């Protein structure tokens, strides 16, 4: 509630009360609620056909790497024989069909504590309950869990430190909202949660200054935690709806539309509206279709300087990955052929 | 559980009908609720759908003319109509979705003609 | 254990460094007329400065501006409530004139305060009395009716001063000793 | 996502196994669904999740395909399952049906 | 990476910093401390002849800030029209809620007045005398000067400076129509369950229920201007008869301006210079929901002019608790709910409508 | 001047603006030597006349000498010279030497300007601060030499040079010393003492903190109220760098000469140690050693008592115990079998 | 808000002084506008802000206002004012037109 | 400040239509800027507008099934019609407000027929 802040653009400092969001793109502890219920949830999942899980975002991923020893010891120790496997992250999360249940009973025998003191460990059984990962053939999409958890706590409170789970007993399609925080001040707006940052801009209309992803989700945004949410195509916002992007007149620029096939295979993306490093792109009526986004560089390292758009908007849109920087799908080389550059195997 | 329609009958062109959706064995604030209509000899459609959130979503057909909502007190579900064609003559549904619609109503019965 | 803690910003530089200690501000060139004065009591001040008018004690030198500011802002609130108890004696604050000299006279402090008014600053929605011909005048070009010999001088301890959310706030009272 | 329903009729006797197939012109991750209707009764739902069978309805029912398509089969054509099957898509606002396939008696 | 700030908590003794997005409650310093800044005072003068040659003879006031500003102004504005021998005199009067809307806007001058000062602050000496015409600012003058030839909403802030001991606004006069409120001044925010809308004069709060819905507004004017569709939350599929602050009273057109079993308040107390929006029950009542009760409509007081409390309420369809206004004046009731046993006749009422 | 925002948790408030602002700095500070080619040069001319050794004056010197011993070495070697610099741990009090480092005219031709081969040992050995005491005495060791850069009320440098002094000095660098009151609370404090002061009926010593016992003298321009102040009444002794002032004094103590002064990290606060009681009497000792509230067995006394001294009574948290005032003795118990300190200032 | 013209026709002679009504179901704040419209032509403002005259317009137009009831004068009829005028409110959402009101020559 | 526009004909019923309207003189980006029809033989009706911010509002006989934008670049109004209907034959007119509609467009002639 009380707070100061400082703008060093106009070098000014001021105090008082009221409403702040902060850049969180660890500072906060996930886990769940009680091992034992989750034990019993993964137990009766198992019974009823469900295999695996995967994930929304790298929060959960991190909090059941957390939460594993402690869950097969749970497993262990009252007589079943399952195994709990975490493997790593694959961008973008897909969105799995199924859903954990809830236990009516939890498990006769075990512990509620936190942290598991008694590090022994459960030895390995042939039957395997895989968390997201290279899996995908013992336990395919269509017998996976997802969006199962529901972050129970909420508020404008910053000084907690906690973050507890649980299993939800409602089907629901959206991010969860207790996470999420947008904001509009003046000419700067801001949507934001966990693994997004996205920020626009007043100019003679508002639009898309840059945004800056550490995780391709697939949840719905909610339509409350959303701004100028009417009036809007789906074929029109920069990022994708089926990417959890919002439905917004801040999720738009001119001259540019939905870009269904941009590099979503990578880790961490940084949207912006400038040239790579020594390149050029000109506007010329007739260049080519709309199509996959290609790199600045081929796969020997040799920089492209020639590029074409139709109808787009200096400056160019382009992503910035740990290994290149692509552009929109509307830009295309002028003189190079493009069969044999790198573009994006990943539809939206 | 147990879902019924209510409010279809008989109206003219350009009328007003209000349908209802009464649920028992489950409350309608925290589940997906549809809207589905099969015109006479012909195959589903899809007309509306509420999230548990409050969120609501229309076919291209109804957009702009027909209202989802919904009552906490009564625990109903409803849809306003406004300026009916002909073309809107078939039976509607009400169904709960958790990614499959697994429990439908009997079904109402909506006629505009003169 | 330590309440104060801070941080100093560098515009030139965008760095910011924290910690604790001690932190001295400069509060002059500060908008200080539209604080919050808050004297000892309107009662109180109502009976101190009466007993002062019955000792000989005509007006009062001002130690500083925020002094006169203080007085300013009080006036008329005081003569509301000193019109309110039957008393014939209106305060009259003037200009301030530099260098500002050392009174002689102190302020008393009355063993009760007046039984009639209200119990804080700045409210009541009074209306104002009319004058009489007793003049207690605090500062002023008028250093010939009654002479610094009978002024008072330092009269007032701050016992707050309160930064608020939205207006600052200055807590006096009346010395007890020289 | 358009939903193509093949074949649009189907006739076979007791103890044949017919395939209804239903194609998707996009990606739907796994969200299809097969309902069964019957004349003046409000349809019912058979499979969910591609394959995931519903409970209550017989093992005579099964689902599921390798690719962009998607099938759906019966074991034993008994007499009191003749009525017609639809496809849906619960992936993308607006939901999609597909045009239905009428099986009966021949 | 320019605003950075922290937080702090008073129970415990900890802090959190970080970078983001910053909204503040400026609602309750409704402070004359402000120095503002208009246009030039050349420049004013000019534009303020100009509408005088056009047939425009007053200004309706946006907000509380316009008012204030316009007092600030007026003096050296009349000195400065005066030492450039126009017989024009500006007339500033107080404001009355709710704020009604004009139909003319200012123009903007090809060219001011060459003859004055260069700064606001810079130097007002001489006063002015009275002038035969008067170019009067809100106020008891609807007879002298009808709201149909008095402009309103012509002003866009530029800056809002936050200095060591002051604070100053910059201003300047739109060259184009405008019906929205400036954008410049508003901060809207969610997080979690929680939700506020806000600008200088509005500080609107909002929490998730079963349903989002309208938890306690705190208003300081009623202003008719339009909140801007990009500065609301979830501004689609929402009725304009649902809000239960009116729209032409600047309530957000907004899923968080809703609350079950209530419509929207177009015959509130809107007359009051400040109220607050509370949901339960006035001092020493009580609210019962029985169908028999009385058709909603104008906003009634829950206290006779003789100062007699009523103890009976009733309503149809409302939600407990019960939709009550804060006034000075009192605690007013919401449209729905009315006296159970006593005549309505005997209590006052609303008189305004939105 | 310099902008920055503050907050007071005891008031509950917040504001910001300009001013004047200390803190407690007892790294974020890099101290390193000006050059190192005319260190090396001084050492050499300072063994040359009879120098054998430094002593510290505080922890920072020891940290610098810690940091640059290496490359010192390699100097060294690098021009022929048969010297070894060995840097050793520090221990309290840190006494003072009557010698200083000579200031070279020019320094060695060979070596590098910049801030990596390991040396090798040498007969000869120039001993900085550590358990030497007989290869090399006090008396041949030189304390005080270096001058340390100023940088005002700045915060935003990270880096700190020193500099061998030209010129005689006593008195602690008051490039990091930082005092400051503000209404009823004060503070004297440097890298190594953060001494508080308060105002109950007249100034007095309220807290302090030490991590260390220097020996040089606190200067007069950055103490408060340095008149009229007999040097038998400051808590501090002068000889231990504390401030000559009435922030520095307890009514009903003396100077405590004969504290414990030998602790690694003290801290003296006005209050009963843990599971004690003192009491005024008359018929109590004299002042003599601090005393430890336990005995060598973990035996805690209980009864304690002076003679005219004022509650709450003066203490020292040290690591392995609480030690009382030179003016509090145990009421029963002799004293025989008691812990007390020998060192004296 | 409904906008109610009156009368629906009108005839008049040259020289005459002819007025026509508008009327609104509630409050518009002065937000009210003349338009003429010859026929086969696009309309054209004549008066705004209930009673401002715009520019380049003969000044023989006249508005006026008496309780959400306005009121259109025109002094002195002439052979090319004979047209069709509407009432708009231009205070909220949607934007109303009157009925229309054309007048005849005698 | 001439407002030129473009884009009428015939149209098949179901069809979709879009209109221009291009200005010289103005910048749309700036302005308030309206859609006006007019049956042949009917008075005047309002269709859509556009605010100077981007805020939209349209009539409910058109809403679902008309879209009103604009273009910074070419300096251009746009009004996008999808399933055309009988009753939506008239003269379409672009205006400028200001309070008030001083600048018209001269008009295009939209005629749905089967």
């Amino acid at each position: 509630h009380h707070g100061c802040s400082v703008d060093f653009s106009k070098k000014e400092t001021r105090c008082g009360t009221g409403v702040f969001v902060y850049n969180d793109v660890d500072r906060y502890k996930y886990h769940p609620d009680s091992p034992r219920r989750l034990a019993a949830a993964v137990k009766q999942a198992w019974e009823d056909g469900i295999c695996g899980i995967s994930s929304v975002s790298r929060m959960e991923n991190i909090m059941w790497r957390s939460v594993e020893g402690e869950l097969n010891a749970i497993l262990e120790e009252n007589g079943v024989q399952l195994t709990v496997v975490v493997g790593s992250v694959k961008n973008p999360m897909w969105r799995g069909p199924q859903r954990l249940p809830v236990p009516v009973n939890e498990l006769p025998h075990g512990w509620k504590a936190w942290g598991k003191s008694y590090f022994v460990r459960a030895a390995k059984t042939n039957n395997s309950f895989v968390v997201d990962g290279d899996t995908l053939k013992e336990c395919p999409l269509k017998h996976r869990a997802w969006n199962s958890f529901l972050v129970e706590d909420h508020g404008f409170g910053v000084f907690h430190t906690s973050v507890w789970l649980k299993v939800r007993e409602d089907y629901s399609l959206e991010c969860d909202p207790a996470v999420i925080g947008t904001a509009v001040k003046g000419k700067e707006a801001v949507h934001s949660d966990l693994g997004y940052w996205i920020e626009s801009e007043k100019n003679d209309t508002w639009r898309l200054k840059r945004a800056h992803l550490i995780e391709m989700k697939t949840c719905e945004w909610p339509k409350s935690h959303t701004l100028w949410t009417d009036g809007i195509e789906e074929s029109d916002l920069i990022i994708p709806k089926s990417l959890a992007g919002p439905l917004s007149h801040h999720n738009t620029r001119e001259g540019y539309r939905t870009q269904m096939k941009g590099p979503w295979h990578s880790e961490e993306l940084e949207i912006r509206f400038e040239e790579c490093p020594g390149t050029k792109v000109h506007v010329e009526e007739t260049c080519g279709t709309r199509g996959p986004s290609l790199r600045s560089t081929t796969a020997s390292g040799r920089v492209i300087e020639e590029w074409c758009c139709r109808e787009c908007t200096m400056p160019p849109l382009s992503f910035r990955a740990k290994d290149g920087c692509w552009y929109g799908m509307e830009i295309r080389p002028r003189k190079e052929p493009e069969s044999n550059l790198v573009r994006s195997m990943v539809t939206a | 559980v147990q879902l019924l329609e209510s409010g279809g009958g008989l109206i003219q062109p350009g009328g007003s009908l209000r349908l209802s959706c009464a649920a028992s064995g489950l409350t309608v604030s925290n589940n997906y609720m549809n809207w589905v209509r099969q015109a006479p000899g012909k195959g589903l459609e899809w007309v509306s759908i509420i999230y548990s959130s409050g969120s609501t979503y229309y076919a291209d057909s109804v957009k702009g003319r027909f209202t989802i909502s919904r009552d906490t007190r009564k625990n109903t579900l409803y849809l306003q109509m406004h300026s009916l064609r002909v073309e809107d003559t078939a039976v509607y549904y009400c169904a709960r979705e958790r990614g499959w619609l697994d429990y439908w109503g009997q079904g109402t019965l909506v006629t505009v003609s003169s | 254990h330590h309440h104060h803690h801070g941080c100093s910003v560098d515009f030139s530089k965008k760095e910011t460094r924290c910690g604790t200690g001690v932190f001295v501000y400069n509060d002059v060139e500060a908008w200080r007329d539209r604080y919050k004065y808050h004297p000892d009591s309107p009662r109180r001040l109502a009976a101190a400065v009466k007993q002062a008018w019955e000792d000989g004690i005509c007006g009062i030198s001002s130690v500083s501006r925020m002094e006169n500011i203080m007085w300013r802002s009080v006036e008329g609130e005081l003569n509301a409530i000193l019109e309110e108890n039957g008393v014939q004696l209106t305060v009259v604050v003037g200009s301030v004139k530099n260098p500002m000299w050392r009174g002689p006279q102190r302020l008393p402090v009355p063993v009760n305060e007046l039984p009639h008014g209200w119990k804080a600053w700045g409210k009541s929605y009074f209306v104002r009395a009319a004058k009489t011909n007793n003049s207690f005048v605090v500062d002023g070009d008028t250093l010939k009716e009654c002479p610094l010999k009978h002024r008072a001088w330092n009269s007032f301890l701050v016992e707050d001063h309160g930064f608020g959310v939205f207006h600052t706030s200055v807590w006096l009272k009346v010395r007890e000793d020289y | 996502i358009w939903m193509t329903q093949s074949p649009s009729s189907l006739s076979a006797s007791v103890g044949d196994r017919v395939t209804i197939t239903c194609r998707a012109s996009q990606s739907v991750s796994s969200h299809l669904n097969w309902y069964q209707q019957k004349p003046g009764k409000a349809p019912k739902l058979l499979i969910y999740a591609v394959s995931s069978l519903q409970s209550g309805v017989p093992s005579r029912f099964s689902g599921g395909d390798s690719g962009t398509d998607f099938t759906l089969t019966i074991a034993s054509l008994q007499p009191e399952d003749f009525a017609t099957y639809y496809c849906q898509q619960t992936y993308t606002i607006p939901r999609t049906f597909g045009q239905g396939t009428k099986v009966e008696i021949k």
